[PDB]
């Protein structure tokens, strides 16, 4: 849009019904306008710009990038999308939908291992590309008995030993 | 050292513009018409300049172009360029004419020198010349049987051919740069600053690796806005026909690259950071290698479509209601602060004449104004010659 | 660094009968080496890894009712009533593996 | 939360993007710094839950203890008390393929972009799986006799041994009588009813959600719209003059807006490091107060401690320490 | 030293052998020059004060 003395970029919708209605904007506690007026005479309430909050799932071991979108959409995107400005920037390069949309095959594919590089909500995404594992948890569940006896999970092997953590103690002075 | 650096670069995956030069028409004994593409009429915007991949296919087998069924070993050929500040058409209407001082980059001597010169190009008027009859395109040429004989290359062959189409006038400089003969791939570049036009080549500093370095600054201070590729045709006879390596022009723009410098100082790898999010991530870390994980690259914002402007509707009312007065009692409608559909108003009437002064009828519908005055009256078409500015 | 002093006085001198801090498993030994700027620990923990589900009680009784269970680990299995508990299995007749608390429900063995 | 700078500053306008180019080092250090912050936090989540479960549930059967009415059962996946402290806490977020579109039908982590909230490494059913196997291991692991190589003992007998321990009332009192059970269940009942408002811990929980939601959204609302000297989201956007001085006012807005973004990054490093300190405290509260008893005072709050339960709160854990109170 | 358009204070040494060699400095990822060129023609790599 480009209204009277005000610029801006918005998605107008016929909303209801809050305003002054005699002078013709409505703000929400900041500089922004949320946003109807001006049309004659309705309620075209505006919003902020649409942005696809993209990301990258490298994986430098096999050198296979895989572009993930943030939270939208399996249905709204198009491959090498021409409605949008910045890939970024010059050139770009669709499976979800557990987190968001990804430009990377494939659907689950359960369950491994779990480890890095460990993307979002729960695609655990090993490589080789080949996303979306959900590798949890799983504890060796002893079952609860009913009567005076009660089962218990004692082991058999020792198998000691680990190196463990650094505790930092100082700075360089 | 590796680094991220912001400068003029071509973008990753750019196919650029391809150009090819061909053997001309010939009988068994006699070269005839030149044979060229339509490059002279294809004037390009210089913008930030460009780089050129030269000779890449040299050594391989390819077609002779003018005789597609005939193959030959491909030899490197050098490109030629016409650059300047003002362009237009030749007398017969064809595009590709450069006005005032024009920069010409013209290889010569069977690929053993580059000439750079800055002159007014006066089109000549003989048959097939740009100010003459039967003009199609200008071009340059050389004649290998007589121009490229061992030990006696004709330095001026291409220059002489160019001088047949144009007289060179008021040249401020003519420089020559020697070139050693080989079939090695090379890169050429050109930019401009307030200091003049800068020429770049891989030849002198990185012949075997391709990095371009500055070898000249030309005293050309009029901003270059346009360029074209000067077609060359090789006046061989049929049995002497060769295939000449296509060259490729890629436009430059300011981009941030990851640059990987070897121990010896040369760049053998780079990343175009803006190519995609993966490359972006790759650039962050100030390294070629970026550790394996999720890396957030920015949006993807939608494109503006349907630019709503609000301000309404101009009141032409009292014109339609009543009797239009006589010319000497003309009624005046004033218009401040409103929107007008005038092609609306002129769709009611049948319109017999529309002339404007210091504006056009097309323009007067489109523009916005701070004040519009409409005067209307009764007036006979018979008296059109008296209603004039 | 005060945490490291808390990790040296607990995990390095004593055992320390507590979980991670003394990382991942019933802790056994821990070693200290000076790292760059800090200490560095080589906590030697236990890791069970072969679990076998067996059956309790909870103790024992007879015609007379003093009990057993536990010094300190459970049970009192069956086959017949044996007691290598945490971690491996299984001991002999108990004889020093038994405090003698009060009886509880599910009478005579003795839950 | 990660900011997607070079498009937070600026709004996506090419001259302002070039003036960011000039500052192409700082933006790289911003997003480098936040991605490091999220890997440290994510390793705190991963290392926390790998120091949560390890062994061995009961499993979750609708009867835990007879008769201790436990609300902490999963009804079926995010148990009932966890449902109370997720419903009563006011979060306007999140969106995972329904909330982006759901807000598009109309917080703006997916509309300014700008800033952007990443998902918390674990689906809610799976954090629920960790703490539900943890509730399974409450009874048998609370025995002990070693952490962790045990067991499957009913929850009632686990609280008669946990109660026999430090509230050192031996067996004749817990035999004659129980109900205790109705007093335990009465205690958990008032633990059901009381969340709002005078019962911090809970105001600490909304101090946390209002903390990071306040920092994220409200500090990002201070960062944009407005900061600079002339700051209509581009200094002299298209509509006002100059073209020469446009770079001057815009470079004011980029130096300021990116500097305050760098203050946000320093703040995320602060609350990330303090969150890792408190997460290591939570691991110290799970390994002491939740598995074992723990024969120590507050930490295991206010009284000779008996049981303690873990439920996932917003951003953190949440404890329901069941202590003794003599009176 | 005081070279062409560049000032500075350094300890030149005959070092080896990293550079461009056609234009005549060498930097190391900052404003500083580490540092040979200009002498005719060798490698006088410079250092800080
Ligand atoms: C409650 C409300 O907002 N109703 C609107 C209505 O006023 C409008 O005429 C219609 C057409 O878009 O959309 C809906
Ligand atoms: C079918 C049956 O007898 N079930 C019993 C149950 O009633 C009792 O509550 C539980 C505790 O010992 O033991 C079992
Ligand atoms: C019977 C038994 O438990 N054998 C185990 C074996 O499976 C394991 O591979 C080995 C390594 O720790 O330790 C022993
Ligand atoms: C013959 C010709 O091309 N003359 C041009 C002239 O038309 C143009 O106005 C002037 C300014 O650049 O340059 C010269
Ligand atoms: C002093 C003089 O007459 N100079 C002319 C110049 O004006 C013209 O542009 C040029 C091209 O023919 O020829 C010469
Ligand atoms: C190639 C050769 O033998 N001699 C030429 C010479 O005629 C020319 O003057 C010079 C400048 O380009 O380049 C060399
Ligand atoms: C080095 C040399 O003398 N000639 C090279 C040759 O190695 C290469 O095969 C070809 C380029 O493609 O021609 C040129
Ligand atoms: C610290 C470092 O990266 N040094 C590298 C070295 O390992 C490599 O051998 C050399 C050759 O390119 O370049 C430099
Ligand atoms: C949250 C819940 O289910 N609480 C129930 C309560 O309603 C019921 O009165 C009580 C008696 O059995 O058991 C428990
Ligand atoms: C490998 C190397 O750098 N060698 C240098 C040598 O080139 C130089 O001539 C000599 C005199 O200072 O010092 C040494």
């Amino acid at each position: 849009y480009s209204l009277y003395g005000v610029s801006g970029r918005g998605v107008f919708q016929n909303c209801t019904a809050v305003g002054v209605r005699q002078q013709r904007f409505v703000y929400d506690a900041y500089q922004n306008l949320v946003g109807y007026y001006s049309d004659d005479g309705n309620y075209y309430c505006l919003r902020a710009c649409v942005s696809v909050p993209v990301s990258v799932i490298y994986d430098k071991e096999t050198k296979t990038h895989a572009t993930l979108f943030g939270s939208v959409a399996c249905e709204h995107i198009s491959s090498t999308m021409s409605q949008y400005s910045r890939s970024t920037r010059s050139m770009l390069k669709p499976v979800g939908c557990v987190l968001g949309l990804v430009n990377s095959s494939l659907f689950v594919e359960d369950c491994k291992l779990p480890l890095g590089q460990s993307l979002c909500a729960l695609p655990d995404t090993p490589s080789t590309m080949r996303l979306a594992s959900i590798a949890f948890n799983h504890p060796i569940q002893v079952d609860q008995l009913n009567s005076s006896y009660f089962k218990l999970s004692i082991p058999t092997n020792f198998s000691f030993g680990v190196t463990q953590e650094y505790i930092q103690t100082t700075i360089q002075k | 050292i590796t680094i991220t650096y912001q400068g003029l670069f071509p973008y990753q995956g750019d196919h650029g513009d391809m150009y090819v030069y061909s053997a001309g028409h010939a009988t068994g004994t006699t070269p005839q018409k030149l044979f060229v593409a339509n490059y002279s009429q294809d004037v390009k915007q210089f913008a930030n300049g460009f780089v050129v991949r030269i000779g890449a296919a040299a050594n391989s087998t390819g077609t002779v172009i003018i005789s597609p069924s005939t193959s030959a070993t491909i030899r490197k050929i050098y490109p030629a360029f016409m650059l300047g500040s003002s362009v237009g058409n030749f007398s017969d209407g064809k595009m590709g004419r450069f006005f005032n001082h024009t920069l010409v980059l013209l290889p010569d001597g069977c690929g053993t020198l580059l000439r750079a010169f800055y002159c007014i190009l006066e089109p000549r008027s003989g048959n097939h010349c740009p100010a003459g009859n039967s003009y199609t395109s200008f071009a340059t040429y050389h004649t290998p049987a007589t121009d490229c004989s061992d030990g006696n290359y004709n330095r001026n062959a291409s220059l002489n051919s160019f001088k047949e189409y144009f007289n060179l006038r008021n040249c401020t400089f003519m420089y020559t740069y020697n070139i050693t003969e080989d079939e090695i791939l090379e890169w050429f570049g050109i930019t401009q600053t307030a200091q003049g036009v800068h020429l770049f080549s891989s030849r002198y500093v990185d012949l075997y690796g391709g990095n371009m370095f500055q070898f000249a600054t030309l005293p050309v201070y009029d901003t270059i806005k346009y360029y074209s590729i000067i077609p060359h045709s090789i006046r061989s006879i049929q049995s002497d026909r060769k295939a000449w390596a296509a060259f490729y022009v890629y436009k430059l723009q300011p981009l941030t690259f990851l640059l990987d410098f070897s121990v010896d100082g040369y760049i053998r790898r780079a990343i175009d950071c803006g190519f995609n999010d993966l490359s972006q991530l790759h650039c962050s870390y100030e390294s070629f290698d970026v550790e394996s994980g999720v890396y957030s690259v920015s949006s993807f914002e939608a494109k503006p479509s349907g630019s709503v402007v609000e301000q309404v509707e101009c009141d032409f009312s009292p014109l339609l209601s009543g009797t239009p007065p006589q010319v000497y009692n003309f009624k005046r409608l004033v218009f401040t602060n409103c929107n007008y559909n005038l092609t609306k108003l002129l769709s009611l009437f049948s319109v017999n004449d529309f002339t404007c002064s210091q504006i056009s009828p097309a323009a007067i519908a489109s523009n916005c104004y701070s004040s519009l005055i409409l005067d209307y009256f009764s007036y006979p078409l018979s008296m059109k010659s008296d209603l004039s500015v | 660094a005060q945490l490291a002093k808390d990790k040296v006085n607990e995990c390095v001198k004593a055992q320390s009968k507590r979980s991670g801090f003394c990382g991942q498993g019933t802790h056994i030994v821990s070693f200290v080496v000076n790292a760059p700027n800090g200490l560095y620990f080589m906590h030697v923990g236990y890791y069970p890894s072969n679990h076998i589900e067996v059956v309790s009680a909870y103790g024992l009784c007879d015609a007379a009712n003093p009990t057993n269970c536990i010094a300190p680990v459970n049970g009192y299995f069956i086959k017949t009533n044996n007691t290598r508990i945490v971690d491996e299995w299984s001991y002999t007749g108990s004889s020093f593996y038994a405090p003698e608390p009060i009886t509880s429900l599910n009478t005579k063995y003795v839950a | 939360v990660t900011v997607d700078c070079k498009q937070y500053v600026c709004n996506g306008f090419q001259k302002c993007e070039q003036l960011l180019r000039e500052y192409g080092q700082f933006c790289s250090k911003i997003n480098q710094a936040l991605h490091g912050a999220n890997l440290r936090q994510d390793d705190s989540v991963r290392n926390l839950f790998a120091s949560v479960k390890s062994s061995q549930s009961s499993p979750i059967i609708p009867g835990f203890g007879g008769d201790f009415n436990l609300t902490l059962l999963e009804p079926v996946a995010r148990s009932a008390i966890e449902d109370l402290l997720f419903d009563k806490v006011t979060i306007a977020d999140p969106g995972y393929m329904q909330g982006y579109d759901d807000c598009m039908q109309q917080i703006c982590a997916q509309y300014v972009a700008g800033y952007k909230v990443l998902p918390p490494l674990m689906d809610v059913n799976m954090e629920a799986a960790y703490t539900s196997s943890l509730l399974g291991s409450i009874a048998g692991v609370g025995w002990t006799a070693g952490l962790s190589s045990f067991a499957a003992i009913p929850f009632a007998q686990s609280i008669f041994y946990r109660l026999n321990g430090v509230g050192i009332t031996q067996q004749v009192l817990s035999e004659n009588q129980k109900l205790i059970a109705n007093k335990f269940n009465q205690a958990l009942g008032a633990m059901q009813t009381g969340f709002t408002t005078t019962n911090e811990a809970f105001q600490k929980v909304q101090d946390a959600v209002n903390n990071n939601a306040q920092a994220l959204s409200k500090l990002a609302s201070e960062l944009s719209n407005t900061f600079g000297a002339i700051s209509a989201s581009i200094g002299d956007i298209i509509q006002r003059l100059d073209v020469l001085e446009q770079d001057a006012q815009i470079d004011r807005l980029i130096n300021g807006r990116l500097t305050t973004l760098n203050a946000f990054v320093a703040q995320q490093l602060v609350r990330s490091e303090s969150a890792a300190l408190s997460a290591q405290l939570a691991k110290d509260k799970v390994n002491e107060c939740v598995k074992a008893q723990s024969k120590r005072s507050g930490f295991c709050g206010q009284g000779t401690h008996i049981v303690s339960f873990v439920v996932n709160a917003p951003n953190g854990l949440y404890f329901m320490h069941v202590g003794y109170y003599p009176s």
